[PDB]
This record gives C-alpha cells, sequence and structure tokens, in this order.
RNA sequence: AAGAACCUUACCAGGUCUUGACAUCCUCUGACAAUCCUAGAGAUAGGACGUCCCGGGGCAGAGUGACAGGUGGUGCA
RNA sequence: GUUGGGCACUCUAAGGUGACUGCCGGUGACAAACCGGAGGAAGGUGGGGAUGACGUCAAAUCAUCAUGCCCCUUAUGACCUGGGCUACACACGUGCUACAAUGGACAGAACAAAGGGCAGCGAAACCGCGAGGUUAAGCCAAUCCCACAAAUCUGUUCUCAGUUCGGAUCGCAGUCUGCAACUCGACUGCGUGAAGCUGGAAUCGCUAGUAAUCGCGGAUCAGCAUGCCGCGGUGAAUACGUUCC
C-alpha cells in the first residue's frame, strides 16, 4: 500500500492509514477521502486500484514527505541566517516560544546531565 | 519497557490427524512472566512453542 | 499575532526617520528604542541601532527580515554558559 | 399597580421599614401585595489574615443584601403621597416604580 | 381525583410525589422513569417503599422532581413516596420507619475549607 | 481507634440477584466513584459465567469465594530484634472483605483484554480454585501454619 | 496573632455598624467620604473626648452623630464650634451635613475614651502601672462587670519591650453575647510607640 | 507606598491601559478590592471596627 | 503576589531635574492652565491661543528658607 | 407555566416549634456518669463553620500602615524610554496532563449547585472549519444574560500498538485585548507527534456524602491560572485493636 512513497498500514481504516504520510493529519485525511469520495471505514487492504488511484492524485497536490521536510528545514535555516532571536534559540537548544527554562524544557534540552 | 499482554490463547486446540494433543486450552502470558512448561515427553510442549 | 485588520505596527517616529532617509537616498545609522517596531520593506538596506536595554546595537536590515520586530534581532540578555 | 423594592443589610430594619410601607398604603385603602421575601444575596470575601506570608491563614466576611417586594394594587391618589411621605431610616434602599 | 401527596428530599433534589390509584406506573416529569432514571439499582431502590408495603400495582406515582443528580433525584423520589404512603395509611408507619424510609438522609456536600483542597483533603505535607 | 469499635456500613442487595455480596463486589470494582461501570462489568461477567459453565452464575460465584476466603491470617509483631508474624483468626466479615479484594485485584492482573472477561475467568479459576487469588489464600495459610509457634503472642 | 478583635467578632450579632447607610453603585464613593469624615472629626476633636462617630446618608444628606463625653467643648458657645464643623464638612463632602452631638453619661465605660485617656497618661510619663491600675478602679466603680487593660512597648524606656496587663472582674471574650467594648490607642514617647488595649465588659444581652 | 507612587497613580498616565488601582487609604498596589477600593489589610482593619456597611464576619 | 508585555516596579543602562513628583507655611501677583504646531525615545523644551471662580471664601501661579522627600538601615529598639 | 386563573405544592425569608439523657430498662454509690430501648427529621457536644487561655519560638513583617534611633539630601530623593523581575550545565517543594480498553473517537438522551453582570452582562439572527466577527433583543436583575454543566446512560467504531494512547516541542497561518504580544500574553486552524508501558531509596492525604473522580462559578483582571477561594454531580474501602513508631 505505497502512497507518496509511504507504505501506509494495510490493515487500518483508510482515515488512519493516510495519517502515516508526513504532512497529513486526521482532518486532512477526512478531506482527501471526502474529496475522493472513498469510505472512511474500509480497510486499506480492501481498497480497489481505482480508489487508491484517486487518493494518490489528490495527495500530490499537498506538500508531504520530502517536500514538507525541505520547506520546514528552510524555515529553520532562514531564522538562523538572519540572526534572529528565534534562530539563536533553535541552534542553542532552548525554548523558542518564551517558555521558562529554569525548570522543565527537557524536550529541547534532552536528558538531565546532573552536576 | 513494553506492554502487559504478550500471549493469549482462547479455545486453543491442536490435533495431528486424529490425535488431539490438547483441546479447548485457554491460557495467557504477560510481560515478565517466567513460565515453566511441565508435562511428560510427547505431551506437546515443543508443539505449543512452534505455534507461538 | 497583531490582527490583520489593524495592519502591521511600526512606531511612526521611526517610520518618519526612514522616510526622510529614503527621500534623499541616504543611509545613516538611525538610533531607536522601538524594539517593538515591525521591519517593513522600506527599511531594507538601512542600519538601525536598536536599544537592547543598555546600548544601541547596529542591526543591518536584509530583505529576509521584513515582518519581524526590530527587537527580535537585538537580544537583551547576556549568557555565555555555566561552568 | 405600584411596585416597591426594599433592600437592606439588616433584615430587622427592613421588616420594620416594610411594615410602615404596607400600613400606610392600606390605610389609604389601596390593596397591598404582602411583602414578598426575595432571595437574599450573599457576597463573600476571603482575605489573607496576616500582613505578610502565611497564605493558609484566611478570614472570610460576607455581605447579605436582604430584599422585599411590595406591590400595591388598586392605588389611590392619596396613597401615592403617603408612599413618598414616609421617611424610612437610613440604610434601607427604597425603589418605587409605577 | 383521590390522590396522596408527599415531599421527598435527597441532597440537592426535591421530589413532589403524588400517589394516585393506578397500576404501578412511575411518571417523573412526564416521562417513564426508565427514560429519566437509567440505573436499574436506582429504580429498585425507588420502588422499595412500595415493595415493603406490598402496594406495587396499587398506585401510580406522579413525581415532579428538580435539582441534584440522577442518584439524588432517585433518593428524593423514594423519600417522597414513603411520606405519601403515610397519608394513605397510618398503619404503614411502623414498617417504613423500621426500614428507615422515613428518615431524611441529611448527608450534604461539606463546604470546602480554606487551606484545604476539599472538605478534608489537606495539601501534601513535607518536612524538608 | 482507641475509643472502641465503630459502626460498619450496610449495603443494599443487588437489584438483579438480590445479594449483598454481589453489591459489595461492585463497590470493590468501582473506580473514581463510577458505580455504573462496575455494575455493567459484573453483570457482563455473570453472563459469561452462566454462558460458559451453564450453571447459575451466583452459585459459581459463591463457590469461588468459599475457595478464596481465608480462615487464618498473620499479623506482624516486633519482638525485640526479630519481627514475628503472629497467626490470627480472620473475623467472618474480614473473610468476605479479603475474598472480594483479592479476587478483584488479581482479576485486574489477568491477561484478557476486557475486565468482564478477566473477572469471569478469575471467578471460574477460583471455582476450580486454581487461579492467582486462590494462590494468595494458600500463601497466608502457609505463613500462619509455619509461624504457628508464635500464636501465643497477641496484643 | 491569636485573639480576634472583640468588636469584629460581634458585629451584626449583638453590635451594630456605626455607618448605617446602604448604597449600590455609589458604595465605593460613599465609603471613602466617611473615612475622610471620621479622620477629620478625630483630629478636630482630638481633645473633645470623641468616642464614636455614626454616619447616615439620605439622598444628598449626611447625618453625622458624634458621641462625646464633653458635649460642651464640641458645641461651643451658642453652637459656634458645631456650626464651624458643619461648614468644614460641607466643604469636604460637598453635601448638606447635619451634626448631632450625643452626651456619653458614663465617660469611663467607653473603651475608646479609656484607651485614649490612658495613652495621654503614658505620654505624660506617668507610671504605666499606676495609669492602668488607677483607670481600672475608676471603670469598675462605674459598674462594669469586668475590665482588662494592656500597655505594650518600651515600658519606661527599656531596651527590651514587654507587655503588662491588668484585669478586674470577668471579661468573657469567648462569649459571643457578651457586650464587650474594645479599643486601642497609641502613645508617642521619646522611645517610640506604646500600645494601649482596653476591654470593658458591661454585661450580657 | 512612596508618596511619589501615589501621585503618579492618581495622575492620568500616558495610556488608559497604564491606569492601575491602589488602596486609596494606604496606597498598597496589591490585593485591592474593587467594591471597596481597599487593600486586604485596610479592609480587615475597618471591617473589625464596623465601618464597612453590611460587612460582617462570615461562617457557614 | 486576589493577575511582572508598558503600568505595576521598588532593580539595571541611558537621557534628565533640584522648596523639588508629594505637604503646611510665608510672601508677590494675578489664572493656572487645557489645546494644538515644531523638536525629542520620552521626560522635556520652544512657540501659539486664550488670561482668574465667589476684603479674600478662594483658586492659581511665580520667588523665598523653614522644609519636603526615602519600598534607605535596624523586626535583636 | 405559554394566557386566563390560582399559591394549593415546591421555593424564597422573617417570626415560631424541635434535642433536653427530657422518658423506659439495666449498670453505677444512692453520685456524676455509662450501656441499651421507644418516639422522632434528627440521640447522646446530629454535621460543618466562627470562636484560638497563660505563654513558647529575641518566630514573621521597619516593603500595607505607623514609629525610636542611625544614615542620604544637585542624591540613597524626583522624571523618562528601553531592559530585568520570565536568564539556565543543574538540585528541591507544590501541582497539571498522562502512560490507556473501567479506554480513545463519533453520535443521541439527559440531570446541578453556587456565584457574577452598567460601560457591564450581552440573547437571537447572519458570517467563519475554529478562535471570533456584524447587528442587536433583554437586564441595574428570583424577570434578561453569563449559561451548552461534565462525568453518567445509550448506541457505533477502534482491538492491545508507543497505537485512533499521550500530548511536549516545533513550522505555518490566524483571532482577541491593548499605544504596543521581539525579549514576554491567552486562544484557534493546519502540520509536526517528544518523553511516558504505573515509577528506587523513601514519603503524603483521608474515618462519609469523606477520599477518589467530574465539571461550574468567583476574587484579582483591558488581556492572561494547571494557582487560590467557593459550588454541586457520581461516590467508595476500612477502623479487629493499642504490641510497635
Ligand atoms: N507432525 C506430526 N505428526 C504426528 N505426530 C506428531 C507430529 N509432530 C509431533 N508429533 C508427536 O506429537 C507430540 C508432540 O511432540 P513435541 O516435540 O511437539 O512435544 P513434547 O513431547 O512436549 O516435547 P519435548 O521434545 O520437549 O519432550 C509427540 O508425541 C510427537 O511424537
Ligand atoms: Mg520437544
Ligand atoms: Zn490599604
Amino acid at each position: 500500500a505505497r502512497i507518496a512513497g509511504v507504505d501506509i498500514p494495510r490493515d487500518k481504516r483508510v482515515v488512519i492509514s493516510l495519517t502515516y504520510i508526513f504532512g497529513i493529519g486526521r482532518t486532512t485525511a477526512q478531506q482527501v477521502l471526502k474529496e475522493a469520495g472513498v469510505s472512511e471505514d474500509t480497510r486499506v487492504r480492501d481498497l480497489t486500484e481505482e480508489e487508491l488511484g484517486k487518493i494518490r492524485d489528490i495527495i500530490d497536490k499537498l506538500k508531504v514527505e520530502g517536500d514538507l521536510r525541505r520547506e520546514v528545514s528552510l524555515n529553520i535555516k532562514r531564522l538562523i541566517e538572519i540572526g534572529s532571536y528565534r534562530g539563536i534559540r533553535h541552534r542553542r537548544g532552548l525554548p523558542v516560544r518564551g517558555q521558562n527554562s529554569k525548570n522543565n524544557a527537557r524536550t529541547r534540552k534532552g536528558p538531565r546531565r546532573t552536576v | 519497557k513494553r506492554g502487559k499482554r504478550i500471549i493469549e490463547a482462547k479455545k486453543l486446540t491442536k490435533m495431528f490427524d486424529d490425535r488431539i494433543l490438547f483441546q479447548d486450552s485457554p491460557f495467557y502470558i504477560n510481560h515478565g512472566d517466567r513460565i515453566g512448561l511441565l508435562g511428560e515427553n510427547g505431551c506437546g510442549k515443543t508443539t505449543l512453542i512452534k505455534m507461538i | 499575532a497583531r490582527s490583520l485588520k489593524k495592519g502591521p505596527f511600526v512606531d511612526g517616529h521611526l517610520m518618519t526617520k526612514i522616510e526622510k532617509l529614503n527621500e534623499t537616498d541616504k543611509k545613516q545609522v538611525v538610533k531607536t528604542w522601538s524594539r517593538r517596531s515591525t521591519i517593513f520593506p522600506q527599511f531594507i538596506g538601512h542600519t538601525i541601532a536598536v536599544y537592547d536595554g543598555r546600548k544601541h546595537v547596529p542591526v543591518f536590515i536584509s530583505e529576509d527580515m521584513v515582518g519581524h520586530k526590530l527587537g527580535e534581532f537585538a537580544p537583551t540578555r547576556t549568557y555565555k554558559g555555566h561552568a | 399597580k405600584i411596585r416597591i423594592r426594599l433592600k437592606a443589610y439588616d433584615h430587622r430594619i427592613l421588616d420594620q421599614s416594610a411594615e410602615k410601607i404596607v400600613e400606610t398604603a392600606k390605610r389609604s385603602g389601596a390593596s397591598v401585595s404582602g411583602p414578598i421575601p426575595l432571595p437574599t444575596e450573599k457576597s463573600v470575601y476571603t482575605i489573607l489574615r496576616a500582613v505578610h506570608k502565611y497564605k493558609d491563614s484566611r478570614e472570610q466576611f460576607e455581605m447579605r443584601t436582604h430584599k422585599r417586594l411590595i406591590d400595591i394594587v388598586n392605588p389611590t391618589p392619596q396613597t401615592v403621597d403617603a408612599l413618598m411621605r414616609l421617611d424610612l431610616p437610613s440604610g434601607v434602599d427604597i425603589e418605587i416604580k409605577l | 381525583q383521590v390522590q396522596y401527596y408527599g415531599t421527598g428530599r435527597r441532597k440537592s433534589s426535591v421530589a413532589r410525589v403524588r400517589l394516585v390509584p393506578g397500576e404501578g406506573r412511575i411518571v417523573v416529569n412526564n416521562r417513564e422513569i426508565s427514560e429519566h432514571i437509567p440505573s436499574a439499582a436506582l429504580i429498585e431502590d425507588i420502588k422499595q417503599p412500595l415493595t415493603l408495603t406490598e402496594t406495587a400495582g396499587t398506585y401510580d406515582v406522579l413525581v415532579n422532581v428538580h435539582g441534584g443528580g440522577l442518584s439524588g433525584q432517585a433518593g428524593a423520589i423514594r423519600h417522597g413516596i414513603a411520606r405519601a404512603l403515610l397519608e394513605a395509611d397510618p398503619e404503614y408507619r411502623t414498617t417504613l420507619k423500621r426500614a428507615g424510609l422515613l428518615t431524611r438522609d441529611a448527608r450534604m456536600k461539606e463546604r470546602k475549607k480554606y487551606g484545604l483542597k476539599g472538605a478534608r483533603r489537606a495539601p501534601q505535607f513535607s518536612k524538608r | 481507634p482507641r475509643k472502641g469499635p465503630v459502626a460498619k456500613r450496610d449495603v443494599l442487595p443487588d437489584p438483579i440477584y438480590n445479594s449483598k455480596l454481589v453489591s459489595r463486589l461492585i463497590n470493590k470494582m468501582m473506580i473514581d466513584g463510577k458505580k455504573g461501570k462496575s455494575q455493567t462489568i459484573l453483570y457482563k461477567s455473570f453472563d459469561i459465567i452462566k454462558e460458559r459453565t451453564g450453571n447459575d452464575a451466583m452459585e459459581v460465584f459463591e463457590q469461588a469465594l468459599k475457595n478464596i476466603m481465608p480462615v487464618l491470617e498473620v499479623k506482624a509483631r516486633r519482638v525485640g530484634g526479630a519481627n514475628y508474624q503472629v497467626p490470627v483468626e480472620v473475623r467472618p466479615e474480614r473473610r468476605t472483605t479479603l475474598g472480594l479484594r483479592w479476587l478483584v485485584n488479581y482479576a485486574r492482573l489477568r491477561g484478557e483484554k476486557t475486565m468482564e472477561e478477566r473477572l469471569a475467568n478469575e471467578i471460574l479459576d477460583a471455582a476450580n480454585n486454581t487461579g492467582a487469588a486462590v494462590k494468595k489464600r494458600e500463601d497466608t495459610h502457609k505463613m500462619a501454619e509455619a509461624n504457628k509457634a508464635f500464636a501465643h503472642y497477641r496484643w | 496573632g491569636q485573639k480576634v478583635n472583640p468588636v469584629g467578632l460581634r458585629i451584626g450579632v449583638i453590635r451594630d455598624w456605626e455607618s448605617k447607610w446602604y448604597a449600590g453603585k455609589d458604595y465605593a464613593d460613599f465609603l471613602h467620604e466617611d473615612l475622610k469624615i471620621r479622620e477629620y472629626i478625630s483630629k478636630r476633636l482630638s481633645d473633645a473626648s470623641v468616642s464614636k462617630v455614626e454616619i447616615e446618608r439620605a439622598a444628598n444628606r449626611v447625618n453625622i452623630t458624634i458621641h462625646t463625653a464633653k458635649p460642651g467643648m464640641v458645641i461651643g458657645k451658642g453652637g459656634s464650634e458645631v456650626e464651624a464643623l458643619r461648614k468644614a464638612l460641607n466643604s469636604l463632602t460637598g453635601k448638606r451635613v447635619h451634626i448631632n452631638i450625643l452626651e456619653i453619661k458614663r465617660a469611663d465605660l467607653d473603651a475608646q475614651l479609656v484607651a485614649d485617656n490612658i495613652a495621654r497618661q503614658l505620654e505624660n510619663r506617668v507610671s504605666f502601672r499606676r495609669a492602668q491600675k488607677q483607670q481600672i478602679q475608676r471603670t469598675m466603680r462605674a459598674g462594669a462587670q469586668g475590665v482588662k487593660t494592656m500597655v505594650s512597648g518600651r515600658l519606661g524606656g527599656a531596651d527590651i519591650a514587654r507587655s503588662e496587663y491588668y484585669s478586674e472582674g470577668t471579661v468573657p471574650l469567648h462569649t459571643l453575647r457578651a457586650d464587650i467594648d474594645y479599643a486601642t490607642s497609641e502613645a508617642d514617647t521619646t522611645y517610640g510607640k506604646l500600645g494601649v488595649k482596653v476591654w470593658i465588659y458591661r454585661g450580657e444581652v | 507606598a512612596k508618596k511619589s507612587m501615589i501621585a503618579k497613580q492618581q495622575r492620568t498616565p500616558k495610556f488608559k491601559v497604564q491606569e492601575y488601582t491602589r488602596c486609596e487609604r494606604c496606597g498598597r498596589p496589591h490585593s485591592v478590592i474593587r467594591k471597596f477600593k481597599l487593600c486586604r489589610i485596610c479592609f480587615r482593619e475597618l471591617a473589625y471596627k464596623g465601618q464597612i456597611p453590611g460587612v460582617k464576619k462570615a461562617s457557614w
């Protein structure tokens, strides 16, 4: 069940399997099925080549997988290049949306290195 | 760390031609269980493993 | 985040300074305290010395900066790591 | 009809004041809708008892606004006078709508 | 027609019960009790005063009930029924009182107390 | 407490089986005051018990508890250097309490996907007394018998 | 940090508010005018033995009733001083002020008067022991069932401050029905502030 | 509060957003109750004296 | 702390002031002012426009030296 | 409940009644008192709240306020912009959300209490996927509004996975408040989808409408709470006992 170069789970309902492509979430998926008139409830393994064909055409109009990864990477490269405050936070591994850093912020900083 | 359940069997029956090894045998194995298979030779211990 | 209806905000006292520099095609270092001012296209090429709390930091404005706030390029806190 | 709303912090003067209102209208002859006891409002303020720190030490005060409604049915011209002529003690709010 | 009234109260709920000659139909706010009260356990408890007096099928219980939850309303309907039965027949008083159906369960939500997180629940304590 | 024994609390008999024991188990299964969930679990379990065994669910359940309820428990006592486990008889009420508690806890640990199925299997095992809950009862009886010497000690 | 103000505990139970008016929208405005009026009366009548100042309101009127032990000194000759006060309060409030003076018959039963009297004596370098003991006798003669007095601070210019209290008869502070008057006062000495607390118990209600 | 601070707060600031409340008895900036325009401390002091109409100690 | 974007705010950098941002005196005089235009980041200046409310009940400014002023220290006064 | 009509019932709130070991039996000194019973809504200070003795800790606060003494006075006072109080190798306290099937998602039927509202609450209608927006009814309020309570129940789907669990972080695009959301706001949409599989030593709260869990409101407040103060909904387990801390 390869779509946009991603082998979507065959056993899962269509709405859910679509979300395995980088750049598609639950709502996005429902629209694609809505636009392409496919039932959400059918399992991916049970999809006909026609329905699969239709889904693939619609998904080509969205920015997914490498496309999206390249777009977002440029955004990060842009912020640092212009020497923004946000750029500095990104490269330094600190919160960029004003979260306090005295406590928490372990998603950005990684595991504690006690001293 | 992983999840609780790892093996479940419901109404599990294994036959060879006309010989029933075991029939309607429900059991489970959870994470971290240390299970000893007890039984005489030929009772099907290795058979169950190959099924698992 | 500023409502689109309101439009981008930029302290007029700073915009006025840039309009005079643009009419004469001149490029002086404009000292400002308006960290909150949006970078408009009109600023491109100029050098604005933005107060960071103790000194005006000259920040060169490139095209890629338009829409950000002046303050965004003049960090106010000093930190070179613990040790 | 003539609608009277009495408010007060002290229900006692409220009852005393309301009594004066009802009798003066009834002696004027107009029928009186007995003073309706409306739900008492209760605002509560919890404040820090101490001047500094000691967050767990609080003190609670409340203000209870008692209300009464007096409707006057079948009014008379002399009644309207008697209603305004009454001097009810300070601390009772009188509202006369008609 | 001939009807016997009873006020019952549980927690926040108040139930105005009227016993009328009928066949055991409970209508609460113009609905079959099953629609209003899902729980089977609650419906069993509600009927309890009727069972103890062996009056199931004698009376239609018309209940107007407001406030509180579906378990408090159930409690209030039961209490109102017991009191209504007293009017129908003073002889029932002994059995109802023995089973504790005439007592108003006076348990009410305790107020929250400053410095505590509920009525009793104290905040986590630390020596160090 | 020091003053003296305190009034225990009554439970109403279950609406379907007219049993106080069933009602008590329902309370033991309940979490976060959600009595609805627990009643549904138990009724579904009893259907599995009747549908599986064919016997009456209540009879199976009562037989299971009989096999779980302990008669002698052990109470710890610090006697000088070493701590002694003193065997003590289990009050009838406590026997029921321990049975339901042990049943519920070990049922939750089983490997079936749903609690009702889990609970059903656990009760069936206790009916044949071969489940975890049974084992717990074996352990306490072993401890009491082993430390039978120290029964003399007591408060 | 132990004993609730005896008056606070009994307000609305047995004791009434001095401010006896109701307001809605204007509540904040009215409250603060009364604060300025009370302060003004306290200063202008600091020597006139003014215990209690009740304040009423009506439309634009303000009916002030000042309770004093020395009504003569507040009214003045032919109402000269009381008319002067009216004019001063009409200019502050910007309202029509009416003033009534009530005579306190037994000056020594009013906790505020007593607290102020003792404070004046502490400022005149009278022994704190004598001041308190003398007052307590006078008050008990007036028929109070009990009295407690306390003076705190640098008693006789000591380095280490302490409190010394004297009592007579019964002062049941914990009895909510007991009409227990209470009042504080401060004395400014060369060594700083001496606190004065007075409790007077005049019987049950 | 410094007399300067009470004066600044009583003047109209550059912007309406900059207006804030102080207890107008003692000048405390924190814990000012709109209904009374008093800080927590002044409120208690005057309540105990019976000088806050219709306020009494709460219990229930 | 029952609400740190400015304010709050007491801290720091920079730009500023000195009967003073706040108060009672003294005196002189008479409105102060508001409102814009220009300059400034703003405080502030520069101009402009009017130019006292009822002996002073006042209100205001200008000078004047008494003073003000401190969330400065000591809660072990 | 809309109109007429009524206030019966509920409810609202003033004044009353009620609980006193007052009565019955035993025990006890015959005393105090204790154990049980009746009646009753309630039985042994019914439940909760307020109320905190003499003193202790030279406890806390000179930063609410006030104040002795000392110190500064073209400055330790006063004004202004910007910044900081939000920093971040790291340790601790108190919380929130979770690790899932007694659950997630979707849909339907319900059921509260208590409080707030005049420059305030703001309906209905219309627009937007949404935060919101236009217009604007009603209400200075037992009337109008905030205001749809949520768990729960009933169906459908998911089928044990780091997932349709979990929501951090981050990218993009927006809304509202405000002179102004860069440092440093809340919320929304799209995308992204971290740790986390019930937690070592140890340690905390709670004796019943309590714990646990589910929502709702309020103060502060232009805006901003997982905090604080209140409200109800569902609603347990256990107390044998005083050997031990
Ligand atoms: N394909 C087969 N056909 C028929 N009989 C078989 C077959 N495979 C196994 N058996 C018999 O069935 C039983 C299964 O043997 P298996 O090796 O699976 O288990 P076991 O005897 O428990 O193991 P162990 O080798 O550990 O003793 C033995 O009797 C074996 O002889
Ligand atoms: Mg083998
Ligand atoms: Zn104050």
